[PDB]
């Protein structure tokens, strides 16, 4: 779009990210900080530039848009931020929430690790026959 | 300044998302309901697989005198 | 004016693809395409639905009355009809059982203007069912009797070859 | 399950031992106890596709993850479109 | 590594686990890196960061090719000579068949050997020397004895210029990191040098010394050792010494001639391989080009020039890389070398260019055939040594936005075409044979695509073929026939032993194959294209250039995530090229044979090793193994107990082998292992197992042993197929 | 194919083949109701097999009949 | 007579592996080594690396001695 | 020419069941896939790393067999 201009992440081109299913759901972006005129690398195949403003490219789904990383952070900066665009608001904050650095302690949020009973002797099988009434539920 | 010639005639321009035809021929509500039953739409298609496609295999198979495979 | 429109990828962001070069977006091609279904409704799909039916009607009939089966036929009915008045009737309900994939269910009439439309997010659907109908519906008629002013006509062809 | 896949070990120390697999793992969640004292085996899951990078390294002494979690989303695999 | 590194010691590295990435080779025993250290032995990711060495490994482990192709050739001119039969068959050609090999009567052996000319047991060929070696301005076995230590000469000496390389302290950067004037030279002065020097013993030596044996003689009844000095008065029956002319130019005379040369086209009555009158001409006529044009030119330049709107902004810098790169200047050159040899393919079947071939039938399509795999193996390996480019090659990224940078931006699409080019095609390319079937075997020839049924009638003819043989009545001087005797127009007389080429007709039934070959050659490179383009990343995986170009498959996730990579790209495109040469090959042979060889006799009534039975048959997909593979292979199935044999006794193995590599392409892997276990256990019982940790094979070693062994399987099947089926009647 | 195939190529050309329609004239707007994916990772071990097997067993099923019939036996 | 000795040999061979293939899913789904054990279908699973092994054992020999006889006779 | 497919049909059932008493025999798990159950049966394939690791599941060994009942039976 132009009449709303209000760009930062340099292209022109590509036949590569975001179509038809990123309207009709959902929709996935990151956003980053940045020196002095730098041409980089890209998800989707391309290469362009950065300067800056928000510096907040828009990614057809979030795997494609961290990989900003697993090069551009071999390229410097602490910063780099990708959220989570629906066609209308949030829940689902995506690097939002709390902290950030998957390495660090503030809480423990999810996870667990054990199921029941641990690694140990699941020689033992499968259990009860699938029965509502006894906590295989998780 | 000659060639800069003010954009000879600007256009206004682009012309549109504006406006470079009219529309479609006036012929139409010339088949108003003309053949309906797809316009009684109102349920049907079943009706016309049986119907259409029994009067495509039907007679469509059968024939007097073979002129065989 | 420029070196090819303001130079451009898309209508605008170039993060979406369409590499919007020509065979896509030049004003040679783009008109030839929009009194139809392309960019814009025009009235609804209940007309378009013959000259589409139709159109795409007295076709397929060399194709299987010059190559039919046992093909350059001395039947008085081939040179047109004789089955193929089957294609059309085993796709026009290929079709309205593809219009259960639409179904939003209305009835507003607007083939009549208003104030200059847009349909607006006129992308994605709305065309709801009661709209698929009367394409479909004029599919029909387009498809069987488009096959007959081909069969109809004579036949004085060349070539060739 | 809907993402099951046990990596798990017992240092669950994660230095020069392992990081890689988009998203899926935000953990250091220090359990009262396990040496260089961060543990369990996942955070939130419901995000990402279905590697094994999840090991490949950083033991799970035992198996180690793969695909298994069958109800599988769309955003959980690339395609959705 | 750390070892010693330093500075203190010549004293070499025998003794001390490992080498080859850092954690390597561990102390801790294992079996895997023993398929490690072959594989990947070549390869520059190790052996140091740093381009420099490699270069300058490169130009030396090349080197003991050409020596190796230098011990081989001598071990062939030696055997093309004192285990004879060259001198026997070349005063009686048209009569011998030949040998060079032949066994020793061990065990078995003798029935290998089984009588091939001028009178011994042995061994054939389908290897035209005896044919190349036409040549010989002089004969004579003792001397090909002298050619051949005279190979053994450039070797040795042609392989002390590898240790004269990388061993010696090397070269550098410059020497090639200036490529500055590389192709000037070569092509002036040897490939031009050579063709020319060629021409300086092609018509002094070669062209006499068979203009006058296209009659009889013995040997040394005619061509000395020396003979062909200054006495310029032999070359006097094959024109003036000149006579008053001086250094060509224009003041000369001819009130009766025009130099040797006196272009022909056609083919020898009595030797058709194409005249020799002719062959210096051309080839002097080439290096004068090359002797003119290998002098560009010094390199940006030109490429740094010519651009446009959408074209290419990077042609302009297409590559300083390009003088930094070599699995890129390989990868281009292989789709070349490669493509450019099976051109050779055609050229050599519709004009042979040695004395004696076409008659000599299996001496030139073993040829066609050898010459085809190569026009093919070679260029898979040229697309993927590519994506071992479009994955890593260079330092970082510094190449920018370009014709390339280009290309990737649509890639999503330069392969979304492409990919429906091979749907029409296979739909239109062969259920078309499937048709013929589903419609013949209901049986109505009335609407087939018979070269009959549907509307072609008596005649292919105006098109392209019928304007060159006919050409000669252009800007065209003339000389006979074409250019090449299978064209349209005019002309028979074709050889007294056998038969040669003619016309060669078409339409359907040739018109069709004709058209598989699109979209065989099509889907190949589909594979190859889309796998090189997507190298590196992709929206199935984008943090997809992480480790290299192989790797096995990224993980079960994303619903599949298996083949992607580009080994494998270059796995499965092999795959297909094996049917691209496979069936283009089951092309010629039924067709130059259906037609074309076959034979004369009084009224030079032509004979076909088969009446042409390819007509309305070979439309028919069974036809292929009704006339072929069922028809032709009853010479192979019936090869037992004779002298070739070894064919029908290769022909179940590798026709075994291959049927041995669907365990290698078709199975799992921890598979092996859960097994090879049990096995480490019952070996741990008697105590005799772990020691070396016995592993199973490497996911991709594994395929690496698929396609392999297919191909070397699916193929010499028919490398015995064939030769068993035109030694012995064809 | 299935076989020697396995579902990483498949789905990715695939992925570049949901780019068509999606870009293309006379075929938008028209949803599928199912999203184009490249088969299981189990599915095609099974169906290379379920396909190798009636190819197989449909051969000798044609190929003995078809000359015990002639003979001569 | 010999369209119909191998509906009956093709099925099975059929059968057998399906055979084989449900009594490797008692062992996953059902099955229960608390309930089996020192008992005679465990000590099956137990004693079990030589049981893949003197089976492999079999083929091995049984592979290389058919194959030296029938080349070896070709 | 009988006391040799007679041995060939011997290499079958025995091969083809070293598969299926294995594939069998431990749908369990084992050192590469030690705890491969709840699911046992079809988890065609794993993660790349540990050996490298794949059609271990027993299914794909029941798959694997079929071939070698497809080759017996023949
Ligand atoms: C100009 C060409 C040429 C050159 C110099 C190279 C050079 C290289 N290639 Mg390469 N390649 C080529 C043509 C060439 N290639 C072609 C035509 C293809 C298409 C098939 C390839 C496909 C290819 C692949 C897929 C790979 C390479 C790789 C490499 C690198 C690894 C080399 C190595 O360890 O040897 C490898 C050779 C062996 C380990 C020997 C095994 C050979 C077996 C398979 C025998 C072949 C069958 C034969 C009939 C057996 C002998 C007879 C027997 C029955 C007695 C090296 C830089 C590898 C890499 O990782 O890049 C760094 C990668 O593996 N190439
Ligand atoms: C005689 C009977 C017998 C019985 C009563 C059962 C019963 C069962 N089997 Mg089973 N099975 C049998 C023999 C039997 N099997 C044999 C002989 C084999 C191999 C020899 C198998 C291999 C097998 C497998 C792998 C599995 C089962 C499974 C099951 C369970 C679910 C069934 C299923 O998945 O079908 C649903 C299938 C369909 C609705 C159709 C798809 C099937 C495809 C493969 C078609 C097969 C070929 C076909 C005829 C070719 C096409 C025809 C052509 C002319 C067009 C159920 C407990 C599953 C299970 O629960 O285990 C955990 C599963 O894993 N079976
Ligand atoms: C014709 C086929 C080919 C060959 C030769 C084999 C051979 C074998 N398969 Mg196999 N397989 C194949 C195709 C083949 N398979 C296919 C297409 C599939 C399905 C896709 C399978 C699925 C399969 C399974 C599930 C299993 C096997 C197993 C086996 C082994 C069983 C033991 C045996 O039979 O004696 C031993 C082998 C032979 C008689 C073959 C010859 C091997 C020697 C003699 C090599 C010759 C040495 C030679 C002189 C040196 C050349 C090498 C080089 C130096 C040039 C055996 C190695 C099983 C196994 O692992 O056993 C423990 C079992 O795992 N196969
Ligand atoms: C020989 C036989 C048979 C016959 C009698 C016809 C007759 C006709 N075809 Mg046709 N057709 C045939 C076989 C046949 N077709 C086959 C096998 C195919 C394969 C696709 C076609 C594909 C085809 C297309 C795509 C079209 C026709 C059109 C037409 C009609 C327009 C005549 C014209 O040139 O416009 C006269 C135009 C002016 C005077 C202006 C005409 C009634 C259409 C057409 O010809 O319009 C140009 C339409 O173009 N045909
Ligand atoms: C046409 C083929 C050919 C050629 C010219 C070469 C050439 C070379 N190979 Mg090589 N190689 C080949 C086929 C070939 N290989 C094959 C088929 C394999 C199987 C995978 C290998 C596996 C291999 C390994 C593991 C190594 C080499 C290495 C080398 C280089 C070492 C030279 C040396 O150290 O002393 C020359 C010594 C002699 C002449 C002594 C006599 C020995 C006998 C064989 C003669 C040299 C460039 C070494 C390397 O990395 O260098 C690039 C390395 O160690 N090769
Ligand atoms: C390109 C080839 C290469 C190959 C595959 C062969 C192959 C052969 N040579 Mg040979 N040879 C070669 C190069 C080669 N040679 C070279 C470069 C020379 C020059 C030394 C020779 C000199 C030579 C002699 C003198 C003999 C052979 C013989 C043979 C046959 C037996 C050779 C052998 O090693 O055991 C056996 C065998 C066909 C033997 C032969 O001629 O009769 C069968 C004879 O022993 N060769
Ligand atoms: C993309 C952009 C730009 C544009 C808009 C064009 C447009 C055109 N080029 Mg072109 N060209 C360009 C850059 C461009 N070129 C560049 C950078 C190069 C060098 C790389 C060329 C090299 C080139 C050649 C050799 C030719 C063209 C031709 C053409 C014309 C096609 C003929 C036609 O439609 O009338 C035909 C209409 C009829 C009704 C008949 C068309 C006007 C062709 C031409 O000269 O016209 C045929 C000719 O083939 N171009
Ligand atoms: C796996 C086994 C098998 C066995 C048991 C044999 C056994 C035999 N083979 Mg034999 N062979 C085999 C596979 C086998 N072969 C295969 C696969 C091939 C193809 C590569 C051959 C190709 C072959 C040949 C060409 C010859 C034999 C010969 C022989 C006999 C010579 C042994 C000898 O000289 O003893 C003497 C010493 C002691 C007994 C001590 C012996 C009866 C030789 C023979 O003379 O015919 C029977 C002949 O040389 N074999
Ligand atoms: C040194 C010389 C030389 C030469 C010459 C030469 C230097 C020549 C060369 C040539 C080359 C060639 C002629 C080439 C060849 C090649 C070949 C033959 C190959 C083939 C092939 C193919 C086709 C492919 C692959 C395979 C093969 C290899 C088979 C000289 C020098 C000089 C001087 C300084 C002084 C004075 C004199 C002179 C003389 C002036
Ligand atoms: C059983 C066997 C074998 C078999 C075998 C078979 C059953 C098969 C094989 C095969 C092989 C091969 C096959 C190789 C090779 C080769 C070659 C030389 C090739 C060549 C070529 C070329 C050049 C290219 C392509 C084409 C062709 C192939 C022609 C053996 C066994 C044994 C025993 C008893 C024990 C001890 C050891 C032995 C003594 C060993
Ligand atoms: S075993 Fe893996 S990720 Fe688990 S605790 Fe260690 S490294 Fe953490
Ligand atoms: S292993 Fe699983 S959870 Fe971990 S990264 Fe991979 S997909 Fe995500
Ligand atoms: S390797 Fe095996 S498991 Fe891994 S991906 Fe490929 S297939 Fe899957």
């Amino acid at each position: 779009e132009l009449d709303p201009n209000t760009p930062s992440p340099i292209f022109a081109g590509s036949t590569g990210g975001l179509l038809r299913k990123a309207q009709v759901e959902e929709f996935y972006v990151i956003t980053w900080e940045s020196p002095k005129e730098q041409i980089f690398e890209m998800p989707t195949g391309g290469a362009a530039i950065m300067r800056e403003g928000p510096n907040l490219l828009k990614l057809a789904r979030k795997e494609q848009c961290l990989a900003l990383g697993t090069r551009l952070r071999s390229k410097y900066k602490i910063k780099y931020q990708f959220y989570r665009v629906f066609p209308s608001g949030e829940v689902q904050y995506l690097h939002p929430k709390d902290g950030v650095y998957p390495e660090k302690v503030n809480p423990g949020r999810q996870g667990v690790g054990l199921n029941m009973r641990s690694i140990g002797k699941n020689v033992s099988p499968i259990e009860v026959k699938f029965t509502g009434k006894q906590p295989y539920d998780l | 300044d000659l060639e800069d010639i003010a954009n000879t005639t600007g256009q206004w321009d682009v012309y549109g998302s504006d406006a470079p035809s009219p529309y479609n021929s006036l012929q139409s509500k010339f088949f108003e309901t003309f053949a309906a039953p797809f316009t009684k739409r109102g349920l049907l298609l079943k009706f016309l697989i049986l119907g259409g496609g029994s009067l495509l295999t039907y007679v469509s198979a059968n024939a007097p005198q073979d002129v065989l495979p | 004016k420029p070196t090819y429109q303001v130079i451009q990828p898309l209508n605008g962001d170039p993060f979406i693809g369409g590499l919007e070069t020509p065979v896509t977006s030049s004003p040679l091609i783009a008109w030839y395409l929009s009194n139809l279904p392309a960019y814009r409704t025009a009235v609804n799909p209940l007309l378009r639905g013959v000259e589409v039916g139709l159109a795409h009607g007295f076709l397929l009939v060399g194709p299987f009355v010059k190559a039919g089966p046992l093909r350059n036929t001395e039947y008085a009915g081939a040179a047109g009809s004789l089955a193929a008045a089957g294609l059309v009737v085993i796709l026009s309900m290929c079709l309205t059982m593809y219009g259960i994939a639409s179904f939003k269910e209305g009835e507003p009439s607007i083939a009549p203007a208003l104030t200059l439309t847009g349909r607006k997010k006129q992308p994605d659907q709305l065309q709801s069912a009661d709209g698929w109908a009367k394409f479909t519906g004029g599919f029909f008629f387009g498809g069987v009797s488009g096959v007959t002013w081909a069969c109809f006509l004579m036949y004085v062809l060349d070539l060739p070859y | 399950m809907s993402h099951s896949v046990k990596i798990y070990d017992t240092c669950i120390g994660c230095t020069q031992c392992v990081r890689a697999c988009p998203t899926d793992v935000l953990e250091m969640i220090p359990w009262g106890g396990c040496k260089a004292k961060q543990i369990a085996s996942a955070p939130r899951t419901e995000d990402c596709v279905g590697c094994k990078r999840c090991e490949s390294a950083c033991p799970t002494d035992f198996l180690s993850v793969r695909v298994y979690l069958w109800h599988e989303t769309t955003r959980s695999m690339g395609l959705a479109y | 590594l750390v070892d010693r590194d330093p500075i203190k010691t010549s004293f070499e590295q025998w003794a001390k686990p490992g080498h080859f990435s850092r954690t390597i080779a561990k102390g801790p025993d294992t079996t895997t890196w023993i398929w490690n250290l072959h594989a990947d032995a070549h390869d520059f990711d190790s052996h140091t960061s740093d381009l420099e060495e490699i270069s300058r490994k490169v130009f030396s482990a090349h080197f003991g090719q050409l020596s190796i192709i230098f011990l081989w050739l001598s071990g062939m001119y030696f055997h093309g000579a004192r285990f004879s039969n060259y001198e026997a068959w070349l005063n009686d050609p048209t009569h011998i068949g030949p040998s060079a090999q032949v066994v020793w009567p061990i065990v078995g052996q003798e029935i290998l050997n089984g009588d091939v000319g001028g009178g011994f047991r042995g061994i054939q060929i389908t290897s035209g020397f005896f044919q190349i070696w036409r040549a010989s301005g002089i004969t004579s076995e003792l001397q090909l004895y002298c050619t051949a230590i005279g190979a053994l000469v450039f070797a040795g000496l042609m392989l002390f210029a590898g240790w004269f390389h990388y061993h010696k302290a090397a070269p550098k950067l410059a020497w090639f990191q200036d490529v500055e004037s590389m192709l000037n030279h070569h092509l002036a002065g040897l490939l031009g040098l050579g063709s020319l020097s060629w021409a300086r013993h092609q018509v002094h030596v070669s062209l006499p010394i068979n203009q006058f044996l296209n009659a009889g003689v013995d040997p040394k009844e005619i061509p000395l050792p020396h003979e062909f000095i200054l006495n310029r008065d032999l070359l006097a029956q094959l024109y003036p010494s000149f006579a008053e002319g001086a250094t060509p130019f224009f003041t000369l005379n001819w009130s009766k001639y025009a130099d040797f040369l006196t272009f022909r086209g056609g083919l020898d009555p009595l030797t058709g391989g194409l005249w020799l009158t002719d062959i210096a001409h051309h080839h002097l006529a080439i290096a004068i080009l090359f002797l003119i044009a290998g002098h560009m030119y010094r390199i940006k330049d030109i490429l740094e020039a010519h651009k446009g709107p959408f074209t290419g902004q990077g042609h302009k810098g297409l590559y300083e890389i390009l003088t930094t790169s070599w699995h890129a200047q390989l990868s281009i050159n292989l789709a070349m070398l490669g493509s450019l040899t099976i051109v050779v393919a055609q050229h050599m079947y519709s004009m042979p260019p040695y004395p004696y071939l076409a008659t000599d039938y299996a001496t030139q399509l073993s040829l066609f055939t050898h010459h085809m795999w190569i026009g093919g193996f070679l260029i898979v390996g040229a697309a993927a040594h590519a994506a071992i480019f479009m994955v890593r090659d260079y330092d970082p990224t510094t190449r920018y936005n370009d014709l390339l940078d280009r290309v990737l931006r649509h890639r999503d699409a330069i392969i979304s075409h492409l990919n429906w080019v091979c749907i029409f095609l296979g739909f239109h390319s062969f259920g078309l044979y499937i048709h013929n079937d589903t419609m013949s075997a209901l049986g109505r020839p009335q609407d087939m695509f018979s070269d009959t049924a549907i509307q072609l009638q008596p005649v292919f003819a105006q098109w392209i073929q019928n304007t060159h043989a006919l050409a000669p009545g252009t800007t065209a001087p003339g000389a006979t026939a074409s250019t090449s005797l299978t064209w349209g127009g005019g002309d028979l007389v074709a050889v007294g032993n056998k038969v040669a080429l003619l016309p060669i007709p078409l339409g359907t039934a040739d018109f069709l194959v004709h058209h598989i070959h699109a979209f065989t050659i099509h889907v190949t490179v589909l594979i190859l294209l889309k796998g090189v383009l997507f190298a590196r990343s992709s929206r199935l995986i984008p943090d997809k250039a992480n480790l290299g170009f192989r790797f096995p498959c990224d993980g079960p996730g994303r619903g599949g995530t298996c083949q992607v990579s580009a080994w494998d790209h270059v796995f499965l495109g092999l795959f297909w090229m094996y049917n691209s040469i496979s069936v283009v090959i089951f092309h010629f042979s039924w067709k130059m044979q259906s037609d074309v060889w076959g034979t004369i006799n009084d009224q030079g009534v032509v004979t076909h090793i088969t009446a042409g039975n390819f007509a309305q048959s070979s439309i028919t997909i069974n036809g292929w193994l009704r006339d072929f593979l069922w028809a032709q292979a009853s010479q192979v199935i019936q090869s037992y107990g004779s002298s070739l044999s070894a064919y029908g006794l290769f022909f179940l193995g590798a026709h075994f082998v291959w049927a041995f590599s669907l365990m290698f392409l078709f199975s799992g892997r921890g598979y092996w292992q859960e097994l090879i276990e049990s096995i480490v256990w019952a070996h741990n019982k008697l105590k005799v197992a772990p020691a070396t940790q016995p592993r199973a094979l490497s996911i991709v070693q594994g395929r690496a042993v698929g396609v392999t062994h297919y191909l070397l399987g699916g193929i010499a099947t028919t490398w015995a197929f064939f030769l068993a089926r035109i030694i012995a009647v064809g | 194919m299935f076989l020697i195939s396995w579902r990483g190529y498949w789905q990715e050309l695939i992925e570049t083949l949901a780019w068509a329609h999606e870009r293309t004239p006379l075929a938008n707007l028209i949803r599928w109701r199912d999203k184009p994916v490249a088969l299981s990772i189990v599915q095609a071990r099974l169906v290379g097999l379920v396909h190798f097997s009636v190819g197989y067993i449909f051969t000798y099923a044609a190929f003995l009949i078809a000359s015990t019939s002639g003979k001569f036996g | 007579q010999a369209a119909l000795y191998t509906h009956h040999q093709y099925i099975a061979g059929f059968i057998m592996t399906g055979a084989f293939a449900h009594g490797p899913i008692f062992f996953i789904r059902d099955y229960n080594p608390e309930q089996n054990a020192d008992n005679v279908l465990a000590r099956m699973l137990e004693h079990k690396e030589a049981i893949i092994s003197h089976l492999s054992w079999a083929s091995l020999f049984l592979g290389f001695h058919t194959l030296g006889l029938y080349v070896h006779n070709d | 020419g009988d006391f040799l497919v007679h041995h060939a049909i011997a290499l079958g059932l025995h091969t083809t069941t070293l598969i299926l008493v294995k594939g069998a025999l431990d749908a369990r798990g084992s050192k590469l896939m030690p705890d491969k159950k709840d699911f046992g049966y079809s988890f065609p394939c794993d993660g790349p790393g540990r050996g490298g690791t794949c059609d271990i599941s027993a299914w794909d060994d029941f798959y694997l067999a079929v071939f070698w009942m497809l080759n017996t039976i023949g």
